[PDB]
């Protein structure tokens, strides 16, 4: 994978000594092309994961989420093209130094052989998100945002440390190709269930999950828009790669433990989605929006079927491409008005018409119109819970329907309905933040049309 | 202090502290303590302001008494084994007199309360002199003795250590209080793997001398002593604090900096030993660490302070001293991770 | 292990409960610090003079040429802080509080 | 010209710099040829050659 | 390229991890006996030479 | 080499010339009142160096050619302000006098250079142990409230304490009359404004608080406009005093060394005189500050440490 | 787990038994990062003393990475030497107590009875 | 440190008396260690008072030392099961209530229950497994 | 009430007002030499014999 690692690390140098006005330029073209180059990572073998090297690995599960990241990062050098244009030249390139330190730690974390590998460059991405959030904010509150998505991660990734420490001296490697051949079933012992939990609270922290969220509402909606793709669109997934990773040793106690954070999770998404329906700022339904999608996921790895891990991968990158978007929308509208109060902007449709289509299949999507790769990943989810249980049918179905109903309300409530007449500064789309809108959406149906490459190694 | 005598100052106490590390015979284990707390008196009270002479003075009594300790617990080693080599101790009385003997020195448990505020009287030369050198003699005879020692009594030194540097750490605003609490919280660290592999402690003191060296250096070209002092440098010097930023980051331990290797690496050790919950407990008390860290990255250059128009000039002019090694430090105190191997040359 | 052990290693326990019993003086303080140094060296003079250790008689002099060396810094450093503090009781060496 | 004192580091140093240079090389043909050495000095050791 | 590339790939990787994988295990308990019994190259810890004892006629008779 | 402590451990000092040559003295006149004409006579006969009263803009002299920079990158404030309009919210008034504050130790302190390195005395206008007149003067007349003043003393004791008192100073006396006749006689604009109390406020602190607290820590040498003119009889009594009274025979080579040292680096010199004590006067917004300082940047020279800036010259940078 | 093994002669870097091993290959991806990190150091060095950063003297540049490259090497020599001597001790005492890790036989996955934990 | 060992030495659920005694005074002695602290680096002003602090906090752990005790070997007796955590967690808001009423508060005493709820409940589980705190080097 | 109350209320904000409550006590020392030495004492003392860290 070093044939994407290197030309990524290459992008520093380029992007640290390029001229006052091409960072912009050389910084998106190239990183369009490492884009194109980690798209020759979608070829997988029948069930054997590409093992390149001996500390790098790849499969179905890995790639798509390779590519998401690749594919994203010219997303947020476009979306911030507009409110860094006031920086001096050094800052600048500091800022994109950030995306692509947190890009180049997100391949290596994805392409991680063991787990400890895995868990270093893994954490290690709050670090440059963290200056992201903090340094380059827009509000006071920036500063307990940071705070707050810095601890709640980290109090739950130090139990999973000593917890793969202790792997390493019991079974002899932590290698994941290992710990999945050499699997072993985990007794009932009392011990055993804080060694299942310490393997646990680390990914669904940073899910989010129901309770241990309010870093999301917090950090999301309050992060700079470059921050707020990356950490909707992959970040949270990074506690979906590792479940699937971390659940092939982790048995038979799924059986009994899933239960507390089951039924968190499944009366979760229908609570969470309520708040969505009855925010007042704009990107904080986006973000309790991302949590209650998230939270169909956290049941899909956690149930062990199968179907559910195809439907959590489906769901896990359709959500990347959707909430990127929202968030993106949510930033045009911002930038305007100065403000995210969801009806301070009310009926922007007769004078903003490629937004009021870029909010529409945008938030269809969101909905999950079919075909789209959204119900494919949340479709086998419910047969999977079905399976399990048919009274589940009930909860997640009314979710997404209260889903249904605030998807629509911000187009009610920012596009459809009548202009406010003082506002006056709402100019012509720049082709920019529309291009940008292009590129996320396209992908979108594209996959759609052949999603066979997205459900994971159980494909 | 006339800058001749000044430097013999210093190598009386560079001497005594290598007398210790060398030296088989416990007097004379005894002695380089007593040289290097005869020479260090001096160079505390170097500017003669009126914090320093007390500051001087908490360091004398409390050095003083850990060194009168330590001679008693040597005394009945000697009773009881006819022995003056540095092997182990033959009543357990004496090695149970010698752990407190030693930790005043180091400054671990509640025989602590020295160690905020001789920071806080004495200069930022001194302090820093004091929180790297004056722990590699105690160290160096813990690890010598490492074999007869009380594991519950040697963990509870530890323990306590971090819940309390992690505590008071929090309601610090004067710099140098802040590294002294944060200093007594690596202080546990170090000690906790004391008793299983006296390896790790070693790499673990390394990587804290360029923490605290790298960080005390910069605070002395940022010629700041306050959190409030220390955020107007960002008007003058950008680039000194936002490297701040990455040694604030490292010293808490955020990896991939060259902080974890410590924090990490001793995880890795005690689970070989069947310690879990208490390896638990430092992954989760290290955080309040962290907090006071952000709280100073936060004051420092992650958000531009209110700033004072006598600057102008001051951008006019550019340090004249020459801090050495700094852009070495940087880079052996944020990323020597991929060298983390290199440990077994300690051993 | 005769009484004259006991009475001598007592007697050090209330050198270290003096010492760490500061009630109003540096001066009484420095005395308990070097009344320390009397059990130690008796002690000291006592085990190598019965076990014979005859090369080991130095031991109780290097401890009193590194006693008294110490004892001059105590008195050194309780010269200023009486000076330019005025007494010597060990309360008023409080503005390092903060 | 600018700085009207001359600037504490207004020229270079040709005793400072040509010492630089001078041990630079020094450390590298000592690393060269002690490389050298110690694969002399393994293939008998072993007789691997 | 082809799965003979993917597939003698693991077959070498596997195995390398697997050898590591015995060896850790070996060298814990090596290191738990070692330190406990004591007869082992490592863990000596030292004690007093014997080179040091004189041996020459000294006053009393009796020693 | 510049002065370190290698310097001394060689053994250079500088006692050997500081001697009776070495007078560091400087004329604390009135406004107008011929201490400048009085300072170069002293410093054509007795041999002794002239600084030039430290103004707003003589710290852009030490630092590269000496062209007075921007007002808003030199001191924020102007002299103009001052004198036209006196009383605003924006407080240039007191601006100056802190800027103005740090003028003077610069001034002082490449007067100390002079003879700490060479031996040989220096003459000034004015000096730091003159700014508080000025500043008392100030608020006497209504120009700035108190909470700036009583910042003054505690600013001014924590960047003098390490700096000693001149050799001599001497003290032109001009009636009060007569200045506001010549500030009027001169004509420039700015001094039509000036109110008459406060030149008098001038020499009320000239000869209430400078005057007094001056005369342990050198001679008094208070000579009238009619024994101004003359330019020996001035100097005469130079030569003919004593250099006895004052903490200079004391000063042995550890405190030389101590005083070299803190004066050779100017970053702590005037490191207290940025206190973090916030002042409407004083503080810079943090937008306004950031952009000030890039400001600062784009300017020649002004972009890495002297010696390395390739675009005012320097060549030869890839080896420097 | 090494300083109390016999012959281990004190304050002694490399054993002249050490040189029987492989000598670190000059290509090694762990000696080339310790070249970074001089080249890392170079330009920290310029910030500070404000220099222009990449640009600057070289000389002060090219003494970071020659300097840190050779401290590299023989600390990556002595590296080996200790993971060699850990996998000395390792076979000749596995070799000398044989009893107390003894061999294991073959049972092999066709007659275990390890059972299958229904996910359903 | 024997008379901690004496809570083991009674088995849980009988000796109800014995075990709520231990634990008094496991209670009432760590209560003399921070009384003994506070007492010292906290200036006191009398005599009266510093017993009447030392009263206090030896009344407080006593009190939560004795409910413990209560808790558990009633709940081992209730159940008639030794083996249970929930028999330590049920000296929750008995601790935590309580030491919230000597210092009579809803807010310390509410929050209270779960910290030592499952604390209790985790020394239990350690009772039961093999797990070590100070353990040993044996590697 | 659920979100914005309670779930910020039943872990970070207590957690927080815990280390917030109690890092005074631990920082609030008025620097007494008298108390500091006692508080050594008492240390001393308990290290053996109560704790029988020598046992
Ligand atoms: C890790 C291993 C590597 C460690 C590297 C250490 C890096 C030190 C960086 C210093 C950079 C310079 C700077 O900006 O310095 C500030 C600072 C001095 O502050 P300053 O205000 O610039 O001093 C002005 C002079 O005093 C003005 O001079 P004066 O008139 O006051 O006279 C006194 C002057 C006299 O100096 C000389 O004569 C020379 O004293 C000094 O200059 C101090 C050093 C004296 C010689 C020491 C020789 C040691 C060998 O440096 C020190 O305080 C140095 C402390 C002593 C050495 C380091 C001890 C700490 C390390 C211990 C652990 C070692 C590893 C263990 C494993
Ligand atoms: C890079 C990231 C990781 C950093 C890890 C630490 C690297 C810095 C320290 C390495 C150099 C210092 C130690 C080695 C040295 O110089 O001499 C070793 C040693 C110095 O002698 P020594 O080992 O007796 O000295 C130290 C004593 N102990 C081990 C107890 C701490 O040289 C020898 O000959 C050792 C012989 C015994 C070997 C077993
Ligand atoms: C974290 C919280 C961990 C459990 C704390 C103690 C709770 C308790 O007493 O539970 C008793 C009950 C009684 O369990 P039980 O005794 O019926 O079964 C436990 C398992 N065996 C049979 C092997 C001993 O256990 C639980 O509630 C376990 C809950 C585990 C999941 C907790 C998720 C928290 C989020
Ligand atoms: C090992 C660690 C655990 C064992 C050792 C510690 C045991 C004692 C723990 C309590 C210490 C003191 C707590 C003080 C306190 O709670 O004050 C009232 C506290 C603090 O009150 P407050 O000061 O925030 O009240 C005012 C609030 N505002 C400012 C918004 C108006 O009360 C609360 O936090 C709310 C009630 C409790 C809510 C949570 C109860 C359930 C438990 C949740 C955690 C489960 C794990
Ligand atoms: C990860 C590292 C960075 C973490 C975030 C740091 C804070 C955010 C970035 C902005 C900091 C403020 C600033 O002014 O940055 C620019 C500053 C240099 O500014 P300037 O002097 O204009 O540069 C001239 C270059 N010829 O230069 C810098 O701030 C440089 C920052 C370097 C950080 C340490 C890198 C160590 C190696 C990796
Ligand atoms: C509270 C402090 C812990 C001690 C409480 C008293 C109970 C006790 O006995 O603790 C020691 C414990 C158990 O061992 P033992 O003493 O033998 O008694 C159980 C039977 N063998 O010794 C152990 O090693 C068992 C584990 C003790 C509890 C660890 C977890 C504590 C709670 C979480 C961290 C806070
Ligand atoms: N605020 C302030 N103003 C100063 C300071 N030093 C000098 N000035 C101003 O410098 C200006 C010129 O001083 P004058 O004494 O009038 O200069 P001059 O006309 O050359 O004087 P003579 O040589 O006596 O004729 C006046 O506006 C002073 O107030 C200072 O430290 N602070």
């Amino acid at each position: 994978m070093l044939k994407i690692i290197i030309p990524t690390t290459m992008l520093l140098p380029m992007t640290w000594m390029s001229k006052h006005n091409m960072i912009w330029i050389n910084a998106t073209v190239h990183s369009l092309l490492i884009s194109l180059i980690s798209l020759s990572l979608l070829n997988q073998l029948g069930e054997n994961s590409l093992n390149f090297s001996l500390t790098f690995f790849s499969d179905s599960l890995s790639a798509p989420l390779l590519v998401l990241t690749t594919w994203l990062l010219p997303l947020m050098l476009m979306a911030s093209q507009s409110h860094l244009s006031k920086e001096t030249t050094t800052r600048k390139k500091l800022y994109i130094t950030m995306l692509i330190l947190l890009q180049l730690f997100l391949i290596m974390t994805f392409t991680a052989t063991e787990l400890i590998l895995f868990y270093i460059l893994f954490e290690a991405t709050l670090v440059p998100t963290l200056i992201i959030i903090t340094r380059w904010g827009n509000q006071t509150e920036r500063l307990n945002a940071g705070l707050y998505f810095l601890f709640y991660t980290l109090a739950g990734s130090l139990p999973l440390l000593v917890a793969l420490v202790y792997i390493q001296n019991t079974t002899g490697s932590l290698n994941f190709l290992i710990i999945h051949y050499w699997s072993h079933p985990l007794s009932n012992s009392w011990s055993n269930i804080f060694m299942w939990l310490a393997c646990i609270m680390a990914f669904m922290v940073k899910m989010p999950l129901y309770g241990l969220h309010l870093w999301l509402p917090k950090a999301h909606v309050e992060a700079p828009i470059a921050g707020s793709m990356v950490l909707a669109a992959v970040l949270l997934k990074l506690g979906g790669y590792g479940m699937m990773r971390i659940t092939t040793i982790l048995n038979p106690l799924t059986n009994y433990m899933a239960y507390p954070f089951l039924m968190l999770s499944m009366w979760g998404m229908i609570m969470t989605s309520s708040i969505c329906l009855r925010q007042t700022d704009l990107k904080s339904l986006i973000a309790y929006s991302s949590v209650s999608h998230m939270a169909l996921v956290i049941v899909a790895i956690m149930i062990q079927t199968p179907w559910s891990f195809m439907g959590a991968t489906a769901l896990m990158i359709a959500h990347g491409l959707t909430s990127s978007m929202l968030f993106c929308l949510a930033n045009t509208n911002y930038e305007r008005v100065h403000s995210r109060t969801m009806i301070l902007a009310r009926g922007l449709q007769t004078l903003l018409p490629l937004m009021a289509t870029w909010w529409l299949m945008a938030s269809l999507t969101n909905l999950a119109l079919p075909p789209s790769i959204n119900l494919i990943g949340e479709l086998f989810i419910i047969t999977a819970s079905f399976s399990w249980s048919n009274i589940t049918i009930i909860l997640m179905g009314m979710n997404m329907m209260i889903t249904a109903l605030y998807s629509l309300y911000m187009l009610i409530t920012t596009q459809r309905g009548k202009y406010t007449h003082h506002i006056n500064n709402i100019k012509a789309s720049f082709t920019r933040e529309n291009a940008l809108m292009a590129l996320h959406i396209l992908p979108l149906l594209l996959l759609t049309l052949n999603p066979k490459m997205i459900l994971g190694p159980l494909y | 202090m006339n800058p001749i005598i000044y430097t013999t100052l210093i190598m009386t106490v560079m001497s005594g502290t290598m007398l210790v590390m060398i030296s088989s015979h416990w007097l004379l284990i005894w002695i380089g303590f007593e040289m290097n707390l005869l020479a260090m008196i001096p160079v505390l009270m170097k500017n003669f302001n009126p914090r320093a002479t007390e500051a001087a003075t908490k360091y004398f009594l409390t050095q003083a008494t850990a060194s009168m300790m330590l001679m008693m617990a040597i005394i009945i080693n000697l009773l009881y084994s006819g022995q003056w080599t540095i092997t182990k101790m033959f009543n357990p009385v004496a090695m149970t007199m010698m752990t407190m003997a030693l930790a005043m020195k180091l400054g671990l448990s509640p025989f602590h309360f020295w160690v905020p505020e001789v920071t806080q009287g004495i200069s930022l030369q001194a302090g820093l002199l004091l929180l790297t050198w004056q722990k590699l003699a105690p160290l160096s005879v813990l690890c010598q003795i490492s074999q007869s020692i009380n594991p519950n009594l040697m963990l509870t030194m530890a323990m306590l250590s971090i819940l309390i540097g992690g505590w008071g750490g929090l309601n610090q605003t004067q710099l140098r209080k802040i590294m002294a609490y944060s200093s007594i919280a690596h202080m546990g660290w170090m000690t906790a793997v004391l008793p299983y592999n006296t390896t790790m402690t070693i790499l673990n003191l390394l990587i804290y001398i360029t923490m605290t060296l790298a960080m005390f250096m910069l605070l002395i070209h940022s010629s700041a002593t306050t959190t409030l002092s220390l955020s107007h440098t960002w008007n003058k010097m950008p680039v000194i604090t936002s490297l701040m930023m990455v040694t604030l980051l490292s010293m808490g331990g955020l990896p991939p900096l060259s902080g974890f290797m410590p924090k990490w690496m001793i995880i890795q050790e005690m689970t070989k030993n069947e310690s879990i919950i208490m390896p638990t407990l430092m992954a989760m008390t290290a955080l309040l660490n962290l907090y006071f860290y952000m709280r100073l990255a936060y004051s420092s250059s992650l958000t531009m302070f209110p700033s004072t128009n006598n600057m102008k000039m001051k951008w006019q002019f550019e340090h004249t001293k020459q801090m050495k090694l700094l852009p070495t430090m940087i880079v052996l105190s944020t990323l020597v991770l991929p060298m983390t191997p290199a440990l077994s040359s300690l051993n | 292990m005769p009484l004259v052990y006991m009475n001598i290693i007592m007697a050090f326990a209330i050198a270290l409960a003096g010492l760490l019993m500061y009630r109003s003086h540096l001066m009484s303080s420095l005395l308990c610090l070097e009344g320390m140094m009397l059990s130690l060296f008796i002690m000291s003079t006592l085990i190598i003079l019965n076990t014979h250790f005859t090369l080991a008689n130095m031991m109780p002099i290097i401890l009193l040429v590194f006693a008294a060396c110490e004892a001059a810094l105590g008195l050194s450093l309780l010269v200023m802080v009486s000076n330019t503090y005025g007494t010597d009781y060990v309360q008023n060496l409080n503005l390092l509080q903060c | 010209k600018f700085y009207i004192r001359e600037p504490p580091h207004g020229s270079p140093d040709w005793l400072k710099v040509g010492l630089t240079l001078g041990t630079s090389v020094f450390l590298w043909i000592y690393l060269i040829k002690q490389h050298k050495e110690d694969v002399l000095e393994y293939k008998r050791r072993n007789g691997l050659e | 390229d082809g799965p003979e590339k993917n597939y003698e790939k693991t077959m070498a990787i596997l195995q390398i991890e697997a050898e590591k994988a015995e060896l850790r295990l070996k060298e814990l308990e090596v290191r738990r006996l070692m330190r406990a019994r004591g007869d082992g190259p490592w863990y000596q810890y030292p004690t007093i030479d014997k080179a040091l004892i004189d041996h020459s006629p000294k006053t009393t008779p009796d020693n | 080499l510049q002065y370190g402590p290698l310097a001394f451990v060689l053994g250079e000092r500088t006692t050997r010339k500081l001697t009776e040559t070495s007078k560091v003295i400087t004329v604390d006149g009135n406004i107008c009142s011929g201490k400048g004409r009085l300072a170069r006579e002293i410093a054509e006969k007795l041999g002794l160096r002239h600084f030039p009263e430290a103004g707003i803009h003589y710290a852009d002299s030490t630092t590269g050619d000496g062209k007075p920079l921007d007002v808003q990158l030199s001191g924020n404030c102007s002299l103009e302000k001052f004198y036209d309009d006196p009383k605003s919210n924006d407080g240039n008034s007191y601006r100056l006098q802190s800027w103005l504050y740090a003028s003077r130790l610069l001034q002082y302190a490449d007067a100390l250079e002079h003879l700490l390195s060479t031996g040989q005395g220096v003459v000034l206008e004015r000096s730091i142990y003159s700014d508080f007149v000025f500043l008392e003067a100030m608020y006497r007349q209504g120009f700035i409230r108190k909470q700036c003043v009583e910042h003054y003393n505690e600013v001014k004791k924590v960047t003098a304490c390490e700096y000693l008192p001149p050799h001599v100073v001497v003290y032109v006396d001009v009636p009060v009359p007569e200045i506001q006749s010549r500030i009027q006689k001169k004509g420039n604009p700015h001094e039509m404004k000036i109110t008459a109390a406060y030149l008098q406020d001038i020499e009320n602190a000239y000869k209430k608080t400078f005057l007094p607290e001056m005369s342990e820590k050198c001679e008094v040498l208070q000579y009238s406009a009619r024994e101004a003119e003359d330019a020996e009889k001035v100097v005469e009594d130079i030569e003919y005093l004593k250099c006895d009274k004052g903490p200079w025979p004391d000063q042995d080579d550890r405190t030389f060394h101590r005083l070299r040292m803190l004066v050779q680096n100017k970053l702590e010199v005037l490191n207290y005189t940025t206190i973090p004590v916030y002042l409407p006067e004083i503080t810079i917004g943090a937008h306004q500050s950031d952009r000030v300082f890039q400001k600062f940047t784009e300017l020649p020279g002004r972009k890495y440490s002297p010696g390395y800036n390739e675009d005012v010259g320097d060549k030869w940078i890839w080896l420097k | 787990m090494m300083s109390g093994r016999p012959g281990r002669v004190p304050l002694q870097f490399l054993p002249n038994e050490a040189r029987s091993l492989p000598p670190p290959k000059l290509t090694d991806p762990r000696l080339v990062y310790m070249g970074f990190l001089g080249y890392c150091s170079g330009l920290i060095d310029n910030a500070i003393r404000r220099r222009p950063v990449v640009s600057a003297g070289l000389h002060r540049q090219l003494l970071y990475v020659t300097s840190f490259v050779f401290f590299g090497y023989y600390l990556l020599k002595r590296q080996d030497y200790m993971y060699a001597l850990r996998d000395h001790d390792m076979f000749a005492y596995v070799k000398s107590h044989p009893e107390d890790f003894p061999e294991k036989d073959k049972k092999t996955y066709g007659e275990i009875l390890e059972e299958f934990h229904p996910v359903r | 440190k024997t008379l901690l060992h004496k809570y083991s030495d009674i088995p849980e659920g009988t000796e109800c008396h014995r075990k709520a005694y231990a634990s008094t005074s496991i209670g009432g002695a760590t209560g003399l260690i921070v009384s003994a602290y506070s007492i010292a680096l906290k200036p006191p002003a009398s005599f009266l008072e510093g017993v009447a602090r030392t009263g206090r906090y030896t009344f407080t752990s006593a009190a939560i030392g004795a409910i413990f005790g209560l808790t558990s070997c009633i709940s081992a007796q209730v159940r008639e099961k030794p083996d249970d955590p929930l028999n330590y967690f049920i000296g929750g808001c008995a601790g935590g209530l309580t030491l919230g009423a000597r210092t009579r508060s809803y807010g310390i005493g509410a929050a209270a229950c779960a910290y030592m709820g499952l604390t209790a409940a985790l020394v239990k589980m350690g009772q039961l497994e093999g797990w070590q705190v100070f353990a040993e080097p044996k590697v | 009430l659920l979100d914005l109350i309670w779930l910020e209320t039943i872990l970070p904000k207590t957690t927080s007002f815990i280390q917030m409550k109690m890092s005074i006590m631990v920082s609030n020392q008025k620097g007494l030499i008298k108390l500091y030495f006692l508080s050594f004492l008492i240390t001393i003392m308990i290290s053996m014999t109560l704790f029988n860290y020598h046992e």
